[PDB]
């Protein structure tokens, strides 16, 4: 025989033969896993980005600005973690980047900020692909494949170098052209390539390979590159398309949906999620909701983070359900982690009023005491907590541990009870009468 | 010197402790991480207590135990002295289940006797019982559970197999049937409601023939949802089945020595976790 129900505070007790009181007193393990949210900085910091204002259908508290970025957590992670990796990439897509010099109209701005986020998306690819390709050049015996994945790292320069020193002159020049995406040169470098693929006795392999970069479309293709699938780092072939793939004709966006497009990504690589949901654009959330269902590569807190980041910038769109489910989830798995203050915060960027009502309120009354302990925790029930509630979950601490100034703001003949001091029974009649 | 104790619950605040065993004595305990000091230990059943279950801390410190004696009796500290206050013994067989109403509805327990019968006891003016009880099931009722609501219900197990579904009606005076649900080979051990106040409402229902079926109803209208938690008996009969408040996991007793725990998915599906 065995026995176990849930707790107040969420946690589980079980028989247990080995302790004093035949049960334990099990600490629920928390799915919650990352570092920072248990030290309660992070927290104080994250509230110093809000605007919180009263609900239109009760007093309860509820976001109503949000400045929380991408780029926030990343002080608060490893510079060589996978993870920061996965916040970097998701703040060059998704936060906004501003570019401070004036410009003579609008739609120029538009288009300067679209040079800005592409040229760090494409440093960055080239940042993780960097090992991979420099040892593939370590390997190579061949100068002209060199060449190419100097091209693999968009290294424009490089290539032309070698090319020259290789006493690949002409190639050399052609080279220069990669990131200009000068049409003339696109369909010229195409017209070579089919010319050589209709005839052409004889092509090197990399110098096809070049022109192909040349053409805009090294994978949309008749010289494709798709076969380089097996070669290379999926990351590494979506750079090719990035750089050269037709940049100024293409947004961000439906470039990289373009790549995609012609390569199945792993499921459960998260970097790829990110490129989707970027891509996606239209439908971020369908492909959101497509991607729950399919990997775990995106955790609670990060699904909901997310969410609220393209809510609150405009970025995207999220239905106000799907807001609340990532929001609830997230909460719920703080309120698994002890850290009642945090998933009290959390819990504020629900949509639906009465939900919000009820999970605060249950979870302030309940947990009251270690809710007013340091100024972090202050603030804290500075978030909006209604006056009643905070209070009224005051009222019961004190009922139940055996209190009249906020019984003042039954019961009452009760208290009265208790006090059977002239001036406090005068005290309390102006109350009354008040 | 305690080999098996049945049944243990936690207070609103989590700092006091009440475990009750088969030697008749119910211990009450001072917790605090890993030292519970044992602070009291209260005879007055006549039979091992199955269970017992603190009251919303508004009515003071009362806690309602049911034993095997066919009797319940309620609890209650008084300036750090216990005293049972009363008690409520109209059932003529070993008391199972007793758990308290949500706080809104006063102050009512939930007894659930294997004499079919199942009472909520009110605690009028005077602090004396307002017994008003119904017939539960046939040959006898192992656990009966309360749902939260914003039209009153509960759910009971059944040694007949049934999850039975009842509500309040002012017509009646005494909680009218609904509905009953059918899925179990064997004596359902254990019923839950869960507090969850989201879309739909989920009940987790243990049973003696190791299955833990799930009704999930879609709303107020649409009839419940069978949903075998998985498809195969667990290697031991289960008895408990426990909701969490903030999540909706569930934590299952098997009389295997471990409990496990699932956790709805977007299949609609549960699945292990821990």
């Amino acid at each position: 025989y065995t026995f176990a129900k849930f707790s107040t505070g969420s946690m589980l007790l079980t028989k247990d033969i080995v302790g004093k009181s035949g049960v334990s007193i099990k600490r629920l393990p928390t799915e919650l896993q990352r570092k920072f949210l248990f030290d309660d900085v992070y927290l104080d910091k994250e509230i110093e980005k809000v605007t919180i204002e009263a609900r239109k259908s009760n007093p309860y508290p509820q976001i109503s600005e949000s400045s929380l970025l991408f780029k926030d957590a990343l002080d608060y992670m490893e510079k060589t973690s996978s993870d920061y990796n996965l916040w970097k990439l998701s703040s060059i897509l998704f936060d906004p980047v501003s570019y401070p010099y004036k410009t003579d109209n609008d739609q120029v701005k538009m288009a300067l900020l679209k040079k800005e986020r592409h040229c760090r998306l494409t440093s960055w690819i080239v940042s993780q692909i960097g090992p991979e390709i420099e040892e593939k050049i370590r390997n190579s015996s061949n100068e002209i494949e060199q060449i190419f994945l100097y091209l693999l790292l968009n290294d424009v320069v490089r290539a032309s170098k070698l090319a020259i020193e290789s006493k690949n002159g002409h190639l050399s020049v052609l080279i220069s052209y990669l990131g200009s995406n000068d049409p003339r040169i696109r369909d010229l470098a195409e017209l070579q390539l089919q010319k050589w693929s209709t005839g052409g006795c004889s092509i090197d392999k990399n110098i096809s390979k070049i022109y192909k970069l040349l053409s805009g479309s090294p994978f949309e293709g008749l010289f494709s590159l798709k076969e380089l699938e097996s070669e290379f780092s999926w990351l590494c072939l979506l750079n090719l398309t990035l750089c050269y793939g037709q940049i100024d004709e293409y947004s961000l966006e439906s470039l990289v949906q373009s790549h995609l497009d012609k390569f199945s990504l792993p499921y459960d690589d998260p970097i790829g999620v990110i490129f989707q949901l970027y891509a996606a654009n239209e439908n971020t959330e369908k492909l959101y909701k497509e991607v729950r269902q399919r990997t775990n590569a995106l955790d609670v807190q990060f699904c909901w983070y997310l969410i609220q980041t393209l809510r609150f910038n405009g970025t995207r769109v999220f239905s106000k359900e799907t807001s609340d489910e990532a929001t609830f989830a997230f909460a719920a798995q703080l309120e698994f982690a002890q850290l009642h203050g945090h998933s009290l915060f959390v819990s504020c960027f629900l949509n639906d009023d009465k939900a919000a009502e009820d999970t605060i309120k249950r979870l302030v009354m309940r947990e009251i005491t270690l809710l007013r302990a340091s100024t972090n925790d202050h603030i804290l029930n500075r978030l909006k907590i209604p006056s009643q509630l905070i209070f009224n979950a005051q009222a019961l601490k004190d009922r139940y541990e055996g209190s009249e100034v906020q019984n003042l703001l039954d019961l009452a003949e009760m208290a009265i009870v208790t006090s059977l001091v002239q001036n406090n029974e005068l005290k309390t009649l102006r109350e009354i009468l008040n | 010197h305690n080999e098996l104790i049945h049944d243990a619950v936690l207070d609103y605040y989590g700092k006091r402790l009440a475990t009750c065993s088969s030697d008749k004595t119910i211990k009450i305990f001072e917790v605090e991480g890993e030292t519970h000091k044992l602070i009291d230990t209260l005879t007055g059943h006549e039979g091992p207590v199955w269970r017992v279950d603190w009251a919303h801390p508004k009515f003071g410190t009362i806690l309602a135990s049911c034993s095997y004696d066919g009797k319940v009796l309620i609890w209650k500290e008084e300036n750090g002295r216990w005293s049972q206050i009363a008690v409520h013994a109209v059932h003529s067989a070993s008391v199972n289940s007793v758990q308290w109403a949500p706080h809104e509805y006063g102050p009512l327990l939930l007894v659930a006797s294997s004499d079919g019968k199942v009472s909520v006891v009110e605690f009028k003016e005077n602090g004396t019982t307002s017994p008003i009880i119904i017939d539960a099931h046939a040959i006898g009722v192992n656990s009966a559970s309360w749902a939260p609501a914003t039209s009153r219900k509960f759910v009971t197990g059944g040694a007949d197999n049934l999850v039975k579904i009842w509500k309040y009606n002012s017509d009646a005076q005494t909680y009218v049937l609904e509905s009953t649900l059918e899925g179990h080979s064997d004596w359902v051990r254990d019923v839950a409601w869960s507090p969850t106040v989201l879309l739909r409402s989920y009940l987790a229902s243990v049973s003696q023939d190791r299955t833990c079926i799930i009704w999930t109803q879609d709303n107020e209208q649409g009839p419940w949802k069978k949903t075998l938690l998985k498809e195969e008996k667990f290697p031991d009969v289960l008895w408990r089945a426990s909701w969490s408040l903030s999540g909706n996991v569930l934590a299952l007793s098997g009389g295997d020595n471990k409990v496990t725990l699932w956790k709805e998915n977007l299949e609609g599906k549960w699945e292990p976790a821990g």
